């Protein structure tokens, strides 16, 4: 079968050097003329820059003389002036050519910093320039006589060496030199030779380089270039609708710099020819080729010479290289962003009325953003007599279409997004509601995921055309079905602040009020006797209700007793759905708690229950907080009544240290730390005193005298409930504010002893501003920080995505409890939840197997482990999935927005990324940096080292810097000698042995040795624990997963050691690697196999390797990534996600892989 | 083209040789004209208006 | 040492040549006379270029050229043409019968009144030309007959060249040496037939030419020779005087054209201005080659430093025009009004806006408008040659509405209308042709198509055509 021959879809892609013939296929004919049109009738002069000839028609279908007009005569070429009458566009498309006179360098290989040119022909760079400029002879096929081949000569020498060598020698200058030298090149004879010449001689000096050069020339043969492409004879010109020329207003015209250039081009090689056909002296025409040389350069890429500047205009003229470039980046134009039809954005607002699976949308905005299917519905029933005639109806704004556009609105969500989008849900679908006004309204639950305040943030809407994006839209992006973070299980739809202010109110008891001790058949009649005022809405109240659980065998058991709870309780236990205990809501409800509730919820009775009873929470949230009449007044801030005197004694002891340092019984030094530790703890008593007062003094009666619990002053309920404000913001209000600090950082003696409720006065004030200041700068920064993080993470990461189902390795990390130093800094659990068991655990007692091998372990699974007191459970990981080029959906974990395990196809990279990097802005060596310091595997500052080897060691030699280390194993062979410099005090005993990795000094230790020394559980350990430090000690949530994965990608490549298939010492995938020697250790050779050694690359530095160049070429220097690839004449083949996104195909992750899978195995097949 | 030029015959219209390029305001905002200014070129006749 | 900036490796590079002293021009010059001359006097003794000049000036009279594409003059009018030419036909017509040992001396002089002719330069290149042409056909079979012996046959060239110099014609050699016994004699029998066959364009360039392949090669080995000297000579000159071409270009700097431009087309002008040049009339040749070199800068200007090239007349006709408000800027204490430089001026006046206008400059796409931000100028051109989606829609239900309505109609009066129209067809028909194709001829057609019209006129029917109407 014929494959095919005209456009098919394609795939993969090529890039090489260009044949002066090849440059000549795309040329459907040569510019001869700088002119570009004709001043008046401001047709294209031909032949052009601008012309209607070698390119195409300046209106559709019409010849340029203006004989054939009709679009029946197509493909004429007119008699007159032959043009092809076809549409304009391909003016857009259609290629050209300039056939330079003298031969030209190619600045793209003679710039690039491997200079190619040069390495190709073992020449150096300053070399060949020189020559290049004709200020030097450069030999060519010396023959034997007296020269090198690639030798160089000056005027005196070539004349000389002429005068005795006749033929048999042979040397050139300029361009045409350096195009005879790369022809007259052959790679063949070099391999041949170079072979030989590396087997010979033994010195690392000479065969490294020599190995590196043979690999470079056999990789430049199989191609396919040949070294004269990198010399220009024919110049291909930019289509002209690509750079053009067209008016504006004023009759005033405006054209790209690239007319400028072009011109120039042509204008000095056409006076070149002239100057060859007029018998010009040297000294002229070489003159004409080095502006000919530099005229090329500046057209192809500017700024590696002189920067020529444009017509007029100081500003230097943009070229093909910055035309591809762009800048603001590493943007290419996909990357940056791109304007998008059907969409719009607007001014948010509240709308608490909202189930959470809709939005407000504006009247005006829907009907904008539908326009097309409005049309299209209209005259679908007949309202419309056409198009046309719908269009007047709309823009009418005839009463009729509304109900229309009711219809079109219905099943039809919408995207929303705010602007700092940085995980995931930073997108969320609703269904849009159409809402009078010009404002969106946002369900108040989702304002945490978008992190959108209320006061102006916009967002932007989004409509999904195609039918796939309904769909998608609906069943992935839809609000409903991300419920949870893909960071942490745990809720992302907790309720906020009025919200949880309410159920806390709701659900809070005092010590006596009206209803007080009663008893109620249930919760309704409790309600019924709150509503008409006879019972407070909180008051300790026996009452009948009826819990169920579900604890039969997915069946609901009803249980009825008398619960010792508040009316209030009684009243929102209305809103708990079916087999959740009474307990979830007889306790006081705090932010906490009732997030708790809802993944309760969520883990019991599935979505759908959980949806609906988060709206209801919300919905009695916002009403009972309205009922509370909650406020904020000025008496509502208690100033401790003991804090004048506390200021006082604090004071006094100041100057006790103040007379001592008059007396000179302490130095200055010690007397600043003592008068600012008087201080600091004085800070602290007035604290301590404020929260007492504050908290509990609330002293009220019942029956008897007295009782005390804890208060109903509001800013206290506020602060408590988890609604808003914080120990230290209250803190802030009522006791005294902090110290203070200069610019320096020398924190200033004499603090605040004001607070806001009090007046600050001018000193306080102005000191309190750097504060301030530092605090909006460094957050300001932070952002920005955080931002390219999640850039080198993603970028890191990627086409990661979940490929197979089950690997199948009993391989994994062993989970414990990280239990720090006190008790348990995080637990077991967590840890292990959500996670899959690498093998099967044992009771105390065993042949019992509780869990299964692998079994995903949810949260009954890890109870049942919790009932049991099993301390460890080995968990398989990302890191260690045998799966090569990305991770089995069984080895990853359930983690996601729903509860279920990972789908096969999701990109888990890209979420990872994003999960790490959300909290970014939240975390303050330590902070943020650490992190990032973390994921670049960057050696610390002062370091420690590990015992290269177990064994007895001991020290020798002495003082030359480093006075060395002698380590002794017991069965080997000595000789591993380390030098350890003696100015560094030492741990390691003298008289004693050290396993490897042991303490051979103190002070942070680099990955990666820990890799090296340890190994690479050992190394994802240290890393996911101490990143895992950074974001905890913050009080962030993410899951080991995620910077599992990352780790993933930072340990991919390994350095080989042994041999019998590949190089030495080539940095190389394991994934390629392992690949090779599991299929090396069978068949081929009986095993030849070859070893390896893991490497840690670093995330900036682990992003750098990536097989497809579309890719490359969008985050790195572009510059050189498609040059460096043009020689090799590397094939991408797409595969990843960045380059199906650049070249605007299906993503090969998502719904896209079942498509890209059914491809991939199409390709390669029958 | 075709049945454009089919329809002009069947309606008799006499389709101008001027587009449209009058000064509209702006979609959305309403308001009242308190003010209008006219200049012109020093030597082309001011129109009625003007 | 090179700093690159080619301005730069050109400087160093003419900076080493010597100014000429003021004999020393004079030298150059004499030498370019000798050069010249020489090729002027080897064309002068060829028989072909004097026969073909006859014949060209009989094709003058004859009508099938003009004067001006022969002769650039003589030293010397059409009727004192008419009889220099009569002279030199003269000459020839004695020259030629005396080829019986007095000859030379008249054919001497046949090259003198030959060389009384100034030819056009293009005329005088197919000449030279023609002959070096003459001497490539020579070399064929020198070649020919050099390789089928030495080569092939296996002679030694060392005993070639011995029965070759003086006839290299006749078969003196041929015939009578490959009985001498030699290792290479016998041998030359196989070749034979190849070498006594091609001898013939040989022995007839002798015919052709009128000269023995003796001096075909002498004559134009000394023009060879002369052209080498003069190009030599003027080459010369040139790169001495390169400092004033430079000296010149830096008046020009900011015109729209770069140093190097500049400095290169002004030594295209030097180039001329040497080639051009007559030392006998006392002028210096550094002010008589600065007018040159500013030629050919301000000329070169002019014409390619536009992205919108101009011609001349219109760019003097700018410059003058803003002039005229240098004179009355503060003369009329704002500027001149857009009228009054009109009336300054000797054209009609209103041409002012017209060429104030084209003058102009596009702007540079590229060019940054705010926030410093990657916005910039031509991002925000939008392309009014596209047609919007909303039209397209509406095109495409034209098609059906009338596909409807024509469907709707007779079918031969569907066809009537289909066909006086472009409708789904190519181009559209003269009612004449109309009714061929129908046969039915004439007015007749017209009749159907009004009523035709009439019916799709009043409604059911025009109520959906007449939505259309916006
Ligand atoms: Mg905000
Ligand atoms: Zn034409
Ligand atoms: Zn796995």
């Amino acid at each position: 079968l014929k494959a095919q021959t005209k456009t098919e879809e394609f795939d993969a892609i090529k890039i090489a050097l260009a044949s002066p013939d090849m440059i000549r296929s795309w040329s459907f004919g040569e510019v001869k003329k700088p002119e570009t049109i004709n001043y008046r009738t401001f047709k294209p002069e031909r032949d052009g820059l601008f012309c209607a000839r070698i390119f195409g028609p300046v209106k559709d279908y019409e010849c340029l003389c203006g004989k054939y007009k009709r679009l029946k005569h197509r493909g004429v070429i007119c008699e007159k002036c032959g043009v092809e009458v076809t549409q304009t566009k391909v003016r857009r498309e259609r290629m050209g050519h300039i056939e330079l006179a003298s031969p030209t360098a190619h600045i793209w290989f003679l710039k690039s910093l491997p200079s190619r040119i040069g390495l190709l022909l073992d020449m150096p760079l300053r070399d060949i320039e020189r020559v290049l400029y004709f200020e030097s002879y450069v030999v060519i096929e010396g023959g034997m006589t007296n020269l090198e081949r690639q030798q160089i000569l000056t005027e005196e020498q070539y004349l000389d060496a002429l005068e005795e060598f006749g033929d048999e020698f042979d040397a050139k200058m300029g361009a045409e030199a350096i195009q005879a030298l790369l022809k007259s090149m052959d790679l063949e004879q070099e391999c041949e030779q170079l072979r030989e010449e590396l087997n010979e001689t033994n010195s690392e000096t000479k065969r490294k380089k020599l190995t590196k050069r043979i690999k470079l020339l056999e990789a430049f043969v199989q191609s396919g270039n040949k070294p004269e492409w990198m010399i220009l004879t024919v110049l291909p010109v930019l289509p002209p609708d690509l750079r053009p020329l067209v008016p504006l207003d004023g009759g005033r015209f405006a054209t790209s710099d690239l007319n400028d250039l072009y011109r120039r081009v042509i204008n000095r090689n056409n006076r070149l020819k002239r100057l060859l056909d007029l018998a010009a002296p040297d000294i002229i025409v070489r003159n004409e080729k080095r502006m000919l040389q530099e005229a090329v350069d500046a057209l192809l890429d500017n700024g590696r010479r002189g920067r020529a500047i444009t017509g007029s205009n100081k500003r230097p003229l943009k070229s093909l290289a910055d035309m591809i470039k762009g800048k603001q980046g590493r943007f290419r134009q996909n990357l940056l962003g791109k304007r998008v039809d059907y969409s719009g954005r607007s001014v948010i607002t509240v709308g608490p009325y909202l189930r959470l699976h809709q939005c407000g949308l504006p009247k005006k905005m829907a009907l904008e953003l539908f326009k097309p299917f409005i049309y299209g519905k209209l005259e679908l029933r007949g309202l419309a007599t056409t198009i046309k005639a719908a269009k007047k109806m709309v823009e009418r704004e005839e009463a009729v279409v509304w109900d229309i556009l009711d219809e079109v609105i219905r099943e039809h969500p919408v995207l929303l997004n705010r602007a700092p989008t940085l995980h995931r849900l930073g997108i969320q679908a609703f269904e849009p509601v159409l809402i009078e006004g010009k404002a969106i309204q946002l369900h108040p639950l989702v304002c945490a995921a978008y992190n959108a305040d209320f006061d102006g943030d916009q967002m932007a809407v989004h409509v999904p055309l195609t039918l796939e994006a309904q769909l998608e839209a609906r069943a992935l992006m839809m609000s409903t079905n991300n419920i949870l973070s893909p960071a942490n299980g745990e809720p992302i739809i907790v309720p906020s602040q009025d919200v949880v202010l309410g159920l806390y109110y709701m659900t809070r008891d005092c010590v006596n009020a009206k209803g007080e001790g009663m008893v109620l058949t249930g919760p309704k009649e409790a309600e019924r006797l709150y509503r008409s005022g006879l019972a407070s809405l909180h008051a300790r109240v026996k009452v009948r209700i009826t819990e169920y659980e579900k604890d039969a065998n997915g069946e609901l058991v009803a249980k009825t007793s008398l619960k010792d709870t508040t009316v209030g309780r009684a009243i929102l236990w209305m809103i708990v759905p079916k087999g959740l205990p009474y307990s979830i809501v007889n306790q006081a409800l705090g932010k906490k708690a009732i997030s708790k509730m809802l993944n309760t919820c969520y883990r019991i009775l599935g979505l759908k229950p959980t949806v609906i009873f988060a709206d209801q929470i919300m919905y009695t949230g916002f009403a009972y907080a309205a009922r509370s009449g909650a406020s904020v007044g000025i008496d509502d801030m208690v100033i401790p009544e003991k804090k004048h005197e506390i200021i006082s004694e604090a004071e006094a002891e100041v100057a006790e240290i103040q007379e001592q340092f008059q007396s000179g019984l302490v130095t200055a030094g010690e007397r600043y730390n003592k008068v600012i530790d008087i201080w600091a703890a004085a800070n602290d008593r007035v604290s301590k005193a404020m929260m007492d007062n504050l908290q509990t003094e609330t002293v009220i009666n019942r029956d008897g005298q007295e009782e005390k619990q804890v208060s109903f002053n509001s800013i206290y309920m506020m602060a408590d409930s988890g609604a808003r404000g914080s120990a230290a913001q209250i803190r802030q209000l009522a006791g005294m504010r902090g110290l203070m600090a200069k610019p320096d950082g020398s924190i200033i003696e004499t603090p605040i002893t004001a607070n806001f409720r009090e007046g600050l006065n001018v000193l306080q004030y102005f000191i309190s501003t750097h504060g301030a200041r530092k605090g909006l700068a460094d957050t300001a920064l932070k952002t920005a920080n955080s931002g390219y993080l999640t850039r080198r993470l993603v970028d890191v990461a990627q086409d990661l995505v979940v490929t197979e189902d089950d690997c199948g390795t009993h391989e994994g990390i062993m989970m414990t409890p990280v239990i720090e130093g006190g008790d348990v800094k995080e637990p077991l659990r967590d840890r292990v939840l959500g996670r899959v068991t690498a093998e099967d655990v044992l009771k105390p007692g065993t042949a019992d197997i509780l869990v299964p091998r692998n079994t995903l372990l949810h949260e009954q699974w890890c109870d049942l482990l919790e009932e049991n007191s099993v301390d460890a459970v080995k968990v398989r990981s990302v890191v260690s999935c045998d799966t090569d080029f990305g991770v089995c959906a069984h080895c990853y974990g359930r983690d996601l927005a729903r509860g279920h395990i990972i789908n096969k196809g999701e990109a888990i990279g890209v979420i990872a990324a994003q999960s790490i990097g959300e909290p970014g802005t939240q975390l303050t060596t330590g902070g943020l940096p650490r992190v990032a310091d973390l994921f670049e595997a960057r050696r610390p500052k002062e370091p420690a080292i590990l015992a290269e080897i177990s064994g007895i060691v001991s020290f020798g030699k002495e003082t030359k810097g480093k006075r060395r280390l002698v380590i002794t194993p017991v069965d080997g062979s000595d000789p591993y000698e380390e030098m350890i410099p003696k100015w560094r005090q030492l741990n390691v005993f003298e008289g004693e042995r050290v396993e490897r990795g042991d303490v051979i000094s103190d002070g942070p230790e680099a990955p990666h040795d820990i890799l090296r020394l340890r190994g690479v559980h050992a190394v994802t350990r240290y890393i996911v624990n101490e990143v895992q430090d950074v974001y905890r000690l913050q009080g962030v949530k993410i899951n080991d997963k995620h910077i599992e994965v990352i780790v993933r990608q930072m340990l991919r490549k390994a350095t080989i050691v042994n041999a019998g298939s590949s190089d030495f010492l080539e940095g190389e995938q394991v994934e390629y690697s392992r690949v090779k020697i599991a299929n090396r250790e069978l068949e081929a050779n009986g095993k030849v196999g070859a070893t390896y050694s893991r490497d840690l690359l670093g995330i900036t530095k682990a992003s750098l390797a990536t097989e497809s160049f579309i890719s490359a070429a969008s985050f790195q220097e572009t510059t050189r990534v498609l040059t460096e690839a043009a020689v090799a004449g590397k094939r991408d083949e797409l595969r990843g996600l960045k380059e199906n996104v650049i070249v605007g195909r299906l993503i090969p992750a998502g719904t896209g892989y079942a498509y890209h899978q059914d491809r991939m195995r199409r390709r390669a097949a029958g | 083209t075709p049945e454009e030029k089919l329809l002009r015959a069947i309606f008799g219209e006499k389709a101008s040789d001027v587009k449209d390029s009058s000064l509209r305001v702006p979609n959305g905002v309403s308001g009242t004209v308190i003010d209008v200014q006219v200049f012109t070129r020093d030597g082309v006749e001011k129109d009625k208006r003007a | 040492g090179r700093t690159t900036d080619p301005v730069r490796m050109y400087m160093r590079e003419m900076g080493t040549v010597e100014l000429l002293t003021r004999e020393g021009e004079i030298d150059i010059a004499k030498r370019i006379e000798d050069g010249i001359n020489q090729v002027q006097c080897s064309v002068a003794e060829y028989p072909e270029a004097i026969t073909y000049l006859l014949e060209q000036y009989d094709r003058v009279e004859a009508e099938e050229a003009r004067l001006s594409d022969l002769i650039t003059g003589f030293v010397d009018d059409p009727e004192l043409a008419r009889e220099k030419f009569a002279e030199l036909r003269a000459q020839y017509v004695v020259t030629r019968d005396t080829i019986k040992a007095t000859a030379q001396e008249e054919i001497l002089k046949l090259s003198e009144v030959f060389k009384q002719f100034r030819l056009v330069p293009k005329q005088f290149d197919y000449l030279v030309n023609s002959m070096r042409v003459m001497m490539d056909r020579v070399r064929t079979q020198e070649r020919l007959i050099m390789k089928l012996c030495v080569e092939q046959c296996k002679m030694p060239k060392k005993n070639f060249i011995t029965l070759f110099t003086g006839n290299e014609t006749s078969d003196t050699w041929f015939n009578a040496a490959i009985a001498m016994n030699k290792p290479w004699s016998e041998k030359l029998h196989d070749v034979s037939e190849e070498v006594h066959r091609a001898l013939q364009k040989l022995q007839q360039i002798e015919e052709e030419t009128g000269l023995t392949i003796e001096q075909v090669k002498d004559i134009n080995r000394r023009m060879s020779i002369g052209e080498a000297k003069a190009r030599r000579a003027k080459k010369e000159m040139v790169e001495a005087n390169l400092r004033l071409v430079i000296s010149i270009a830096k008046k020009y700097t900011n015109r729209g054209l770069q140093f190097l431009d500049l400095i290169q087309e002004g030594n295209i002008g030097l180039m001329k201005a040497v080639d051009k040049f007559e030392y006998r009339r006392g002028y210096k040749f550094s002010t008589y080659a600065t007018w040159w070199i500013r030629q050919a800068i301000t000329r070169s200007i002019a014409d390619q430093a536009r992205t919108i090239r101009i011609p001349v007349h219109m760019i003097e006709t700018i410059n003058k025009l803003n002039r005229i408000s240098r004179q009355m800027l503060q003369e009329m204490g704002r500027e001149p009004t857009p009228e009054e430089l009109a009336e300054r001026m000797l054209m009609p006046e209103d041409k002012i806006r017209k060429v104030l206008k084209i003058a102009k400059e596009p702007i540079s796409m590229e060019t940054p408008i705010g926030d410093d931000e990657d916005s910039h100028l031509g991002d925000f051109i939008e392309d009014t040659t596209l047609e919007l989606p909303l039209d397209s829609a509406t095109t495409e239900s034209l098609r059906a509405a009338t596909h409807d309505v024509l469907a709707g109609l007779t079918a031969r009066e569907a066809k009537v209308l289909r066909m006086r129209f472009g409708i789904d067809m190519n181009t559209d028909y003269t009612l004449e042709e109309v009714g061929k194709q129908f046969d039915v001829t004439r007015e007749r057609i017209r009749q159907i198509e009004a009523k035709a019209l009439r019916k799709l006129r009043h409604p059911s029917r025009s109520e959906v055509l007449r939505s259309f109407l916006d």
